[PDB]
RNA sequence: GUCAACCGAGCGUUGAUCCGAGGAUGUCCGAAUGGGGAAACCCGGCACGAGUGAUGUCGUGUCACCAGGCGCUGAAUAUAUAGGCGUCUGGGGGGAACGCGGGGAAGUGAAACAUCUCAGUACCCGUAGGAAGAGAAAACAAAAUGUGAUUCCGUGAGUAGUGGCGAGCGAAAGCGGAGGAUGGCUAAACCGUAUGCAUGUGAUACCGGGUAGGGGUUGUGUGUGCGGGGUUGUGGGACCUAUCUU
RNA sequence: GAGCCCGGUACGUGAAAACCCGACGUCUGUCUUGAUGGUGUUCCCGAGUAGCAGCGGGCCCGUGGAAUCUGCUGUGAAUCUG
RNA sequence: UUUGAAGAAUGAGCCUGCGAGUCAGGGACAUGUCGCGAGGUUAACCCGGGUGGGGUAGCCGCAGCGAAAGCGAGUCUGAAUAGGGCGUAUCCACACAAGAGUGUGUGGUGUAGUGGUGUGUUCUGGACCCGAAGCGGAGUGAUCUACCCAUGGCCAGGGUGAAGCGCGGGUAAGACCGCGUGGAGGCCCGAACCCACUUAGGUUGAAGACUGAGGGGAUGAGCUGUGGGUAGGGGUGAAAGGCCAA
RNA sequence: ACAGGCGUAGUCGAUGGACAACGGGUUGAUAUUCCCGUACCCGUGUAUGUGCGUCCAUGAUGAAUCAGCGGUACUAACCAUCCAAAACCACCGUGACCGCACCUUUCGGGGUGUGGCGUUGGUGGGGCUGCAUGGGACCUUCGUUGGUAGUAGUCAAGCGAUGG
RNA sequence: CCGGUGCUGGAAGGUUAAGAGGACCCGUUAACUCCCUUUGGGGGUGAAGCGGAGAAUUUAAGCCCCAGUAAACGGCGGUGGUA
RNA sequence: CUACAACUUGGUAUUGGUGCUCGAUACGGUUUGUGUAGGAUAGGUGGGAGACUGUGAAGCUCACACGCCAGUGUGGGUGGAGUCGUUGUUGAAAUACCACUCUGAUCGUAUUGGGCCUCUAACCUCGGACCGUAUAUCCGGUUCAGGGACAGUGCCUGGUGGGU
RNA sequence: GUGUAAGUGCACAAGGGAGCUUGACUGCGAGACGGACAUGUCGAGCAGGGACGAAAGUCGGGACUAGUGAUCCGGCACCUCU
């Protein structure tokens, strides 16, 4: 079992590494935690693994950096680009948590990511302005506002 | 515990030889292994019944 | 109608009784499926009607479970999943033989008996079909410049063999016939496109030449889907590159 | 104990309707933005598969020197001078 | 069926019906008959409303010996023409050697098989017919009986008088003793009820396990109704190999 | 493996629980069923009043808040504590091992370690403090009292569970 | 009475499967090294690869071994003389 | 007698990390070499007529090792300008120098397994708490708390085996 | 007295002693005995190569009759077989 390090583990490599280890490991302990990836393709792997190991140092946040980040989500509205139809006023495609992040990260500044953004429970599948509820932490929340404009 | 939920493989049937040339009717059961499957990266863990083989060949994911 | 007549009543040339084809009605049980149940008998909900001074009562529909689509919803819990709803399509049971894939004995013969035979038989399970299974060489063959998918008959042959070499068991190659479809379609390498996940020296990069405009057929990756591209054994096909071109 | 009495037979005729077979068209799809024959190299040709090992099944073949086919457990390759 | 049965060995009450060497296969051997004859014959299949016509793939005969390579009227063994084994259909004539049984050569004669089909035995089939105790597969049964579970019911009548409590005695308190209430018990006698020890009858019975007289338990480990459960190498068993529909 | 085995939610199952009728007469046959006399138990409609209410109004005055007090209260910590968390030391015992002491085999060996440590370890000691434990009690939170409007709520006939 | 057979407890040795190990040997032939005949066949060595048998070294329980156990299954003897 | 169920042993798969601790082979090295003729504990060998030197030799005081107590190798201080060549022996020359190296003891780089102490993520819990859920000691899910790469279960294998 | 049980034999010796030696062979074998079959037994003689003997000749174990086990399966050596 070839994996490729994501992140820096003690007694095995740093990042971007290509290692082989016993396959018991990178199944239970390495992979599943996103502490790796599968060396399967040169061109795909080490491209993946940059942007994984850049992603995880930059979307990192403390309790700290979770109120700052609770005071710069108030910015203004952040507007979607969506393909849809102007007849009816509904999306064709479906917004994805990694559009609302990059919306959010282009044009307000704050680097978020997928796995905190409330998006089904807005059901903005529609066109409109749409509130959106992000967890910052167990504890600190945060709104964004959200605009969607069709195609 | 013989049969995989994933490949269906099955128990396949057979004759125990002795010594004496005894036939005596027996079953290779497949090594099957008690899995919890998480089919979705989000992290909400099934159990199910993997066979060995295909554990192996990575056809569940243990996220 | 009939055993099967006897009485009483009627129909038929304006076409009866009869025979064929298609419709309507088809109580209740039965996979039985609204709930229940000791099969053919008890109790209902909902909507629309009928009926009483009103409850009682009567009709017509509809109400099981599971699977798969589809739309809403998304618990502990945050993404979201389970799950809950609503709605459309399906199943479930029966059948004499024949098929296919599994499980699989004993009496018996061996003049006892365990290996072996009986026998992959009896029986059981899951499944279709009008037939099923098999099928287009990772095949035979033996130096012949031979055959050319499968299946099914006749031979090969009770032979080569196998066997406490005991009882017994038992091919194939080849050859002669039945049928004709030596039939078809894909996956990969390449292109184009739509995406999802990333990212971007976010610029000198993405298109064949040249002129120029530009800063996203994203600059680069990748995976998935979809259209071309290809289906071959004297190897074939992709790229590359010469000649003619309905 | 019937060719000439009856039902029939030989031989002809008969379909409103339903069903089944054909046939001719609407209709559906495909080729024409395409083919023919030539030259020298890189990429592709079905993967936890093939192969090997342990225990079995079945082939004339009772594990035998035991090939080909196949089940379960491990190990586990190449893409055509394969 | 017996060495031997009229036998006091077996079977038959009588009559009439019914009741036992058959069939398949180009099977094996033998023997008749028919066709062709150094040849005989087709199988599958095709064409005919038929029993007819076609069908050369195969089989038998035609050369043997040897494990086999191989050789071939010879061949094997063998160092050997040196003997032996198998073979050259058989017979006739003539020569040459022996008279250890005859042999070798020449000449002539010339070789008989195979397809039906009848019959007898035989092979694989249940294989002349009837007949076990028992063996395996799948199911049916606890309405009888064993045990258990839930919920009900029943036990006439009469005795004995435990603990406790009270009084008196006793004592310092006690121990304990007498008299009163109380009414315990797998206690007592005894009907219903449940059993089944003895005897007599029955024993082609009233009854496929009873009856008449006596008998044990009879407030308990009691008897009984209703509904339910345990299933065959299994159940249940206060245990006898008992019970699980005579 | 297949066949199927159990079983939750429920839904069945009287031999039990709950529930309202007795006496007399009559036919050839039924009677707590029919009839006669007198009762009881579920529902429905009409009419009559009694008869309380919702709006309306009565009672609706009065409950919440602002604060203080006074400590629940994580927080830091303290009163600190049950045990001894963990190591410390020693005694005993001896893991191996090292010469040697012993049993020794009759004598020697040889093992053990009665020895050196030490740790198979055990036993004990006190502190290190830990373990958990609350409280006193601080922000917080709330109770009480002092106002804040007898002001904003509340509130009133009657049914009332599938829940206690 | 703990010898026998069980049961319980203890391994210092001996024996002991699979799985690990692959010494040595054999089959095949690249390349040689000898030849014998006249229009290519007969002897030897033989690397690498692919195979066939495979040994030494390892290894567990068990058994052999040492104790206890009879309200465990069990056993509880003969001969001669002698006041 | 031959089998089988059941129990039991070990290997391997599911099955992972850090640590010590070894045992094997490969690597960067040292070490040791008691036939005699002798400067004398003669590696066989190819380079061999010149090497170690002040980034500090002969000669002494000590550390440690083996010891065939015949002596070597080595650390420090001291010292200070040498030991050395066919030098003649001897089948075999130098302890002048360079390259693999074997009889053998060593360390650091690899691999491989062995034993042991650990950790959490595989796996397990009929331990708690929440959710599906109105009712649920079923079941699944989230989480906490414990085990933990053991156990369980496949495949291979040795035992016990009138239980059938 | 004859290796050994009993019988038939043996004094011509098959009994006692001495010298040499390996016929305690290879390939065969006319003719027979006895038998259900399977086994079992005698065999003159021919050839090769030997022993003793001058030679004739004798020798394919022992004075004779017991001292042994079919077939299947498998081991070892040789062969100009596949």
């Amino acid at each position: 079992m070839k994996l490729i390090l994501t992140a820096e583990v003690e007694h095995l490599g740093a990042a971007g590494d290509t290692v082989e280890v016993k396959d018991g490991y990178g199944r239970n302990y390495l992979l599943p935690r996103g502490l790796a990836i599968v060396a399967s393709r040169g061109a795909e792997r080490q491209a993946e693994e940059i942007r994984r190991a850049r992603e995880s140092k930059v979307i990192r946040d403390i309790e700290h950096a979770n109120e700052l980040k609770t005071a710069l989500e108030g910015l203004g509205d952040v507007t979607l680009s969506v393909n849809a139809a102007g007849d009816t006023g509904k999306l064709f495609g479906s917004v994805t948590a990694a559009d609302v992040v990059n919306a959010i990260k282009k044009a307000g500044g704050p680097n978020l990511d997928k796995r905190t953004v409330q998006l089904a429970k807005a059901h903005i599948k529609s066109v409109g302005t749409h509130p959106v509820t992000v967890k910052l932490h167990t504890g600190v929340e945060a709104k964004v506002s959200l605009n969607v404009v069709a195609q | 515990a013989a049969v995989c939920d994933i490949c269906g493989k099955g128990p396949g049937f057979g004759k125990s030889v002795s010594h004496s040339h005894r036939r005596t009717s027996r079953r290779w059961n497949p090594n099957i292994q008690p899995v919890r499957a998480v089919t979705r990266p989000g992290g909400n863990k099934q159990r199910i019944n993997a066979c060995t083989s295909c554990i192996k060949a990575g056809k569940v994911s243990r996220a």
